[PDB]
């Protein structure tokens, strides 16, 4: 037990038989009572922990921060903006030292209604126990700490948390360097005892068990034992504020606080992971899905951080891996989580990382791991601070419990509009070129139930004119730009009419870095075409424009986390209406628009700005591929010809 | 660890709906200034000076500098215009250690700002040269008359300048050649301007808000003060009427003007040398006789007699009339305005409208 | 299904006096009332002209008249000039020599010169010396009177209880096609343009209901002039002052009691000679409520770019409505919170609701704080709403008559001469010689096959 079950998978007030109208509305009139200055309180609390904003009232400034700082946030329009409780969101309230009853007054005195019974009910369920208590690990000294004493003689009363206490004191300091001694300034509001080194395991049960969550918060700078590798940011290295504002949430007391950190695809996520490696100045391990986010920790480190070839090493089967004088270990969950070991070379690393002691693990895609392969690589490297770095609170394997709480609270949100706002991440410009179905693909398309079909919506002259015209259009606007498409031949025979690079699993290292650092680097190449390895970690560039010929996709926040991988700011053009743009490509009438419908919402439900296109200038005046029935023809014919393996979805690796 | 707690209501039970009562005054203003009845330079040159370096690509203001810069300088070009047809401007832009001429001597606000759209896309690059800006200001300020007040303006938004020599050398040619230099800093006070400014006669300034920048900007909207120093001179002025192709164009060809590309059938003859101008006020590019509309003048003459402010009172108590004076309507706002002379009822509108806008009161006229 | 979904065809006043006979324009044009209701209807273009002509009784030539409009203009001018002459505000008199000159109507011309100047009536009204009336009603009470007979008729199509009217009015209702007769006994029913009405803005719902009531008012037996000059002398009326029954006909007595049930005026008592109009009756006029929040009663729907829509609203009646289109999502007591989604709009599509009613209703009742902006509806809300019915009204149906398959071409140029001749061509092939006709020409042309 120590996800914190209750509030996170039981959620005791969510509602069962909802008083829904007849207008299909939850009618809440009844169960929020009405309360008065309708013009001067900008909150609405519904009990089903959604919570509005107005974004026009007065104190909307301090209400924002006040609703970001206690509810995690569902859309921001103009006007209005909509958060949503919950025990993690509240969690992350009470460890920065917030306390029930000023959240419960702020909220009463900022709701146009009385806050309903069972809000207030999750709210103490969410605020009385969870936090209250912290555990330090200083001088590699488990010490629990609570700002008030009531809270740990409770504790403390517990006879098996009593025999995890160590009796134990811790000096002070010499001339030399009396600070240490001067440490014993602010004993007040401070008391602390160090608990057995083995009873932490087992107490860490016990007290979440017992309704008493420690936060556990390591002391890297006193900690004298393990040793230091002189680990220091390069003088390329600048913090952001919003980088800066996350890490101060996380050293803000002193000690590298554990807990997880949302960070949006495109952000600087790698130089804070980097800069909390550095400050943490311990070996650091890493975890990725992939050898390549290994490869692409260890290149970020190369130009951020000292740390040298000798001391950052691969751990992955996929290579060549070098225990022997390593400093940062970066690795592949699904090595570690391992049911029964992959190679002796497992017996070579698993071995050595289980008898290693990192003083900080750092996850890149924790967001993405099951429960098993995180409860097993927690066991196994027992870790003296976890930071969780993830694109998106909600985790696609979150489902009944969420993991996070076995790191810790959540330490920063860095808002869309903030980073809009100030550059760090474009505005994207999405859009849907909604192509109307061609009549001969519209007899094979509803012939062809099988998924053949697939080409019928992807090769439609209507979606290749389109895509030919805007790509031409981001060439002469001199964006670099990327094509992304679900199939072989679709991207093969667009990319060889359009004469453009495509890239493939078989191209092979020199033919795509040819492609890579024309495209970098070489302003030429404006616009290159990339498989269906796209939808994950293929080393793609930076570019500043995606299209989806396709818009028939797999997961949303998958294509979501692509958009964002890939789209970058284009420089000195943040005045124009966008300095990003994404398109998804779509035939009307066809199994396409729900997943365009479906992307459509996620979007504008992501806040993210939304268009669709049928036609514009260029498209007709411009000279376009399959402007005659016979090309027309022969490319229906080539897709007709071609079999449903050249049809189907194209891998993905 | 406030934030979130920063509204009125964090220590307070009536702060919980009255907190915007409690901070009402959140976002108003209420503009006003003095004024003296001492000699002005109505006749002026007015050149401006804004820094191109990198420091302007800084986010002090809710836009870049270069952006609340460029926004409030169309603006403050427009009324500079509209408030002395008869001045001129130009723009000097300060850049990699150099100084470029965004715009020459002239007064078309057409020109000038179509320069500012076009300037909206420059680079801001180096260090600023205060040195070189004021030497080709100085450069063309020598050639121009001197009763014509030369002034010039600057915008400094870095705070290091690369001089080639002690500005001393131009400040003591600026004193020696009467001309005036004011200067708005961002964010700062630098003692090099400050001490330009009071020397050469003018004033330096910080921008705190783009309100507080318009506010400063409001004073340079106003001629300068003059002293017996500059010469008072008795300028040649040409009021060339209008004159339409009226006898069917005859003996009357269409012409562009000195600045202009448009040819002109109509329009105003230069009576110095008969020269062809569609609009007025235009100085004869080939004569030096500059010609101005009669109503141009009368424009500023409220200068030269200007209104002093209405005495204040929380209400009517004089008991005038229910209807303010002027114009008609009930004194529902507990503040009036008597004027001093003809002591009549004056409401809120009318303490602002007539004595900044109107400049004569009617009662006085009466 | 043959042809497209039915429309409610909002006629404004030019429409519906566009139809009636001179006569009975020269009787409506009798009051002067009439013609200023008529003459501030008309365009700026005509507005002027009528009044710069006004002071004259000699036929102004035909083309100096046009002359007085640019070039440009003169073309848009026609607008007003047909329309004009088509309401017989404007007669053609002939000139000596046959040159056409232009005279206004004389009654109107009169009753126009008597509206602004003395005649041998003071504007039809007084004041019958008569002190404060007994039960003095207010101002606001007399708006909100006429609110709530107004909510009650639109709750009774809504069906909803306590909508209490005469059967007469809903028999009326029934009979103008807004609620449909789908069941026996009438029970709450809507048709297409009883929702397009419904989702219409009250300056326009009461006009086109009146305009139903006008139609089956001579089938009523009652005088559509003397209730129309009547009508138009209200909404010259003044909301405070008292205005008297005296020398009322009872077909206006009958109307002023539906008139009165239907909260456009309030009596003391039915049988009472003295009443007050209201903010309605003064406000009906044919004219447009606004494009945003009403500038008589602000808007309250804070619509959103995530399609989310948060209504301040309390109206059981406004939120019914904004469930039509929209998913509503939940209910607070102050504010009510939907969003509108391709399912919910396409409701309304298929019950047959043009977009532009939903965004006009939206824009209509727009909150206030959603305005000081150009577009007061977000562009991705406006061109989705629009797409939601483009996705799914392409398919246009129209009856008609197939000649097809003839045995050479000139059978088909022929009868496509034909059907050019009678203008009767409503589509052709010329490739496979196929042609579509009107069914009007459905016997004509088939006797004719036989023939050629
Ligand atoms: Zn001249
Ligand atoms: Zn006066």
């Amino acid at each position: 037990p120590q996800e914190a079950v209750p509030s996170a998978a039981g959620k005791q007030v969510d509602e069962s038989g909802t008083k829904v109208d007849e207008y299909g509305a939850k009618d809440y009139r009844l169960q929020m009572p009405l309360k008065d200055d309708h013009t001067s309180r900008p909150l609405w609390v519904a009990p089903d922990g959604h919570i509005f904003l107005e974004a026009f009232s007065p104190v909307y400034k301090y209400a924002q921060d006040f609703l970001v700082a206690i509810a995690e946030p569902v859309c921001r329009p103009t006007h209005v903006h909509e958060y949503k409780l919950t025990a993690y969101s509240l969690y992350a309230a009470v460890s920065v030292g917030l306390q029930t009853s000023d959240i419960t007054e702020y909220l009463r005195k900022l709701s146009k209604t009385g806050v309903p019974d069972g809000i207030m009910q999750f709210i103490k369920l969410c605020t009385v126990s969870y936090g209250k208590v912290k555990l330090v690990l200083k001088h590699n000294r488990y010490f629990v700490e609570s700002c008030h004493p009531d809270v740990i003689q409770h504790l403390l009363q517990d006879p098996v948390i009593r025999e995890c206490r160590l009796r134990n004191s811790e000096l002070f300091d010499f001339y030399e360097q009396m600070d240490k001694d001067e440490e014993e300034e602010e004993e007040t509001q401070t008391v602390s005892f160090e608990v057995k080194q083995e009873m932490i395991e087992e107490l860490q049960k016990r007290c979440i068990h017992l309704e008493y969550p420690l936060l556990a918060e390591y002391d890297f700078r006193n900690d004298s034992v393990n040793p230091d590798i002189n680990i220091d940011l390069k003088p390329t290295a600048v913090l952001r504020p919003y980088q800066e504002k996350s890490l101060r949430k996380m050293f803000g007391n002193g000690r590298a606080r554990s807990g997880v950190i949302v960070l949006p695809c495109g952000a600087g996520k790698s130089l804070v992971g980097v800069t909390a490696a550095c400050t943490v100045r311990k070996r650091c391990l890493v975890l990725g899905n992939s050898a390549v986010s290994v490869e692409q920790w260890k290149a970020q480190f190369k130009m951020w951080s000292t740390i040298d070839d000798s001391q950052i090493c691969r751990f992955t089967s996929d290579a060549k891996d070098k225990p022997i004088g390593c400093s940062v270990a970066i690795s592949t969950y699904s090595m570690l989580g391992h049911t029964t070991k992959r190679s002796w070379e497992a017996e070579r690393v698993m071995e050595w990382l289980k008898t290693q002691e990192w003083g900080l693990m750092i996850l890149d895609e924790v967001h993405t791991i099951p429960a098993k392969m995180f409860r097993r690589v927690l066991t196994i490297v027992q870790a003296h601070c976890k930071l969780g770095l993830t694109a998106t609170l909600v985790r696609e394997d979150d489902k009944i419990v969420d993991l996070n709480f076995l790191i810790g609270p959540k330490l920063y949100e860095a808002n869309w509009m903030e980073l809009q706002n100030n550059g760090y991440i474009a505005k994207v410009q999405c859009a849907e070129v909604w192509c109307p179905m061609s009549p001969e693909f519209y007899r094979e398309y509803v012939a062809i139930k099988t998924k053949k079909r697939i080409l019928l919506y992807t090769m439609n002259p209507n979606k290749f004119r389109a895509c030919q015209f805007l790509i031409k259009f981001h060439e002469r606007r001199n964006d670099k730009i990327i094509v992304f498409a679900d199939n072989v031949f679709a991207l093969k025979e667009y990319a060889i009419r359009l004469n453009k690079p495509y890239i493939y699993g078989p191209t092979s290292q020199g033919e795509r870095m040819q492609i890579l650092q024309n495209f970098k680097h070489n302003p030429k190449i404006n616009t290159i075409f990339i498989s269906k390895v796209g939808d994950t970690s293929f080393d793609l560039p930076e570019a500043n424009v995606l299209i989806q010929i396709s818009s028939h996709g797999g997961s949303r926040r998958q294509e979501a986390q692509r958009l964002g991988r890939v789209l970058r700011a284009k420089k000195g053009m943040v005045a124009e209406e966008y300095n990003a743009f994404f398109y998804s490509l779509v035939s009307q009438d066809t199994q396409e628009m729900a997943y365009s419908t479906k992307r459509q919402r996620f979007l504008v439900d992501q806040g993210y700005s939304f268009k669709v296109i049928t036609k514009l200038a260029g498209m007709e005046e411009e000279d376009l591929a399959f402007s005659t029935k016979e090309e027309q023809q022969q490319l229906l014919q080539k897709v007709l010809a071609a079999t449903d393996l050249d049809a189907e979805e194209e891998v993905v690796a | 660890e406030r934030t979130w707690e920063i509204l009125k209501e964090d220590e307070s039970g009536s702060l919980k709906a009255t907190i915007e009562d409690i901070l009402f005054k959140a976002k108003r203003k209420r503009v006003f200034e003095h004024h003296g009845q001492v000699r002005l330079g109505m006749m002026r040159h007015l050149y401006v000076v804004v820094d191109g370096s990198r420091t302007m690509e800084d986010q002090d203001l809710k836009p870049n500098r270069l952006t609340c810069t460029l926004k409030l300088l169309e603006y403050f070009v427009e009324e500079y215009f509209d408030q002395n047809p008869i001045s001129q401007i130009g723009i000097i832009v300060t850049k990699s250690k150099r100084a470029e001429k965004l715009t020459e001597l002239s007064g078309n606000p057409r020109k000038h700002i179509t320069s500012l759209k076009k300037a909206v896309d420059m680079t801001c690059h180096g260090e600023p040269s205060l040195y070189n800006s004021l030497s080709i200001a100085m450069q063309t300020l020598k050639h121009m008359p001197g009763h014509t007040s030369r002034e010039v303006l600057i915008i400094f938004s870095s705070l290091t300048t690369c001089d080639p020599s002690n500005i001393y050398d131009l400040i003591k040619t600026l004193k020696a050649a009467k001309i005036r230099v004011s200067v708005i800093g961002l964010s700062a006070e630098v003692r090099v301007c400050t001490v330009l400014a009071r020397e050469t006669g003018g004033t330096y300034h910080v921008i705190l808000d783009e309100s507080h920048y318009k506010e400063l900007l409001t004073h340079h909207v106003s001629p300068p003060p003059a002293s017996s120093s500059s010469e008072c001179s008795l300028i040649r002025m040409g009021f060339p009427q209008h004159t339409i192709a009226s006898l069917s164009d005859q003996d009357a060809k269409p012409s562009f003007s000195m600045a202009e590309p448009g040819l002109t059938l109509g329009g105003y003859f230069c009576p110095q040398c008969r020269a062809k101008y569609c609009e007025l006020p235009v100085e004869c590019k080939i004569c030096g006789l500059t010609l101005v509309s009669a109503p141009h003048l009368a424009r500023s003459y409220h200068h030269l007699f200007p209104l002093d402010a209405f005495q204040e009172i929380p209400l009517e108590e004089y008991n005038g009339e229910r209807f303010c004076y002027g114009c008609q309507g009930e004194l529902k706002d507990q503040h009036v305005y008597v004027c001093a002379v003809c002591q009549n009822v004056f409401c809120v509108d009318c303490d602002v409208f007539v004595h900044d806008s109107l400049h004569c009161c009617p009662g006085c006229i009466h | 299904r043959g042809l497209n979904r039915v429309h409610l065809q909002c006629r404004n006043l030019q429409e519906f006096l566009g139809g009636l006979s001179p006569g009975v324009l020269d009787r409506l044009y009798g009051h002067p009332a009439t013609c200023l209701a008529v003459f501030r209807e008309l365009p700026s273009l005509a507005k002027n002209w009528v009044m710069r002509m006004l002071f004259l009784e000699q036929p102004l030539p035909q083309a100096a008249v046009a002359l007085w409009v640019k070039k440009e203009f003169s073309k848009a001018q026609e607008e007003s000039t047909g329309l004009l002459s088509g309401l017989r505000i404007w007669h053609t008199q002939l000139l000596p020599g046959g040159l056409q000159g232009l005279i206004l109507n004389p009654i109107f011309r009169q009753n126009l010169r008597i509206a602004l100047l003395g005649g041998g009536k003071a504007w039809s009204d007084d004041t019958s010396q008569l002190g404060p009336d007994k039960h003095a009603r207010d101002v606001p009470s007399l708006d909100k009177y006429a609110e709530e007979r107004w909510e009650v008729v639109l709750h009774f199509m809504v069906g909803s209880p306590s909508a209490a009217v005469s059967q007469d009015l809903a028999q009326l209702l029934s009979q103008a096609g807004l609620m449909k007769s789908t069941e026996p006994g009438e029970p709450p029913c809507i048709t297409s343009a009883g929702f397009q009405f419904l989702l219409l803005d009250t300056p326009a719902q009461l006009w086109y209901f009146m305009l139903q009531y006008l139609q089956t008012a001579q089938s009523r037996g009652m005088d559509l002039v003397e209730i129309l000059s009547f009508l138009f002398q209200l909404s010259f009326s003044t909301l405070g002052k008292d205005y008297s029954v005296e020398g009322m006909s009872d077909s206006l007595l009958n109307f002023l009691q539906h008139l009165r049930e239907f909260g456009l005026v309030f009596q003391r008592k039915r049988k009472s000679r003295r009443y007050y109009p209201t903010r309605l009756a003064i406000n009906l006029s044919s004219g447009v409520s606004g494009a945003g929040g009403t500038v008589h009663q602000p808007g309250f729907i804070v619509v959103e770019t995530n399609y989310r829509l948060y209504a301040y609203t309390e109206s059981e009646l406004q939120i019914a409505l904004i469930a039509l289109f929209s998913e509503m999502l939940y209910r607070f007591p102050n504010m009510v919170v939907a969003q509108v989604t391709r399912e919910s709009v396409q409701q309304a599509i298929a019950s047959g609701i043009t977009a532009q009613q939903i965004i006009h209703f939206l824009r209509t009742r727009a909150h206030p704080v959603m305005l000081k902006q150009t577009p007061v509806l977000p562009p991705t809300i406006t061109d989705q709403i629009r797409l939601w019915e483009l996705e799914r009204d392409r398919l246009r149906f129209t009856e008609g008559v197939l000649y097809n398959q003839f045995l050479s071409q000139v059978d088909f140029e022929l009868l496509l001469a034909h059907a050019r001749e009678l203008g009767v061509l409503v589509f052709e092939n010329s490739a496979k010689r196929l042609m579509v006709v009107t069914p009007a020409g459905h016997s004509d042309v088939k006797r004719f096959w036989k023939r050629q």
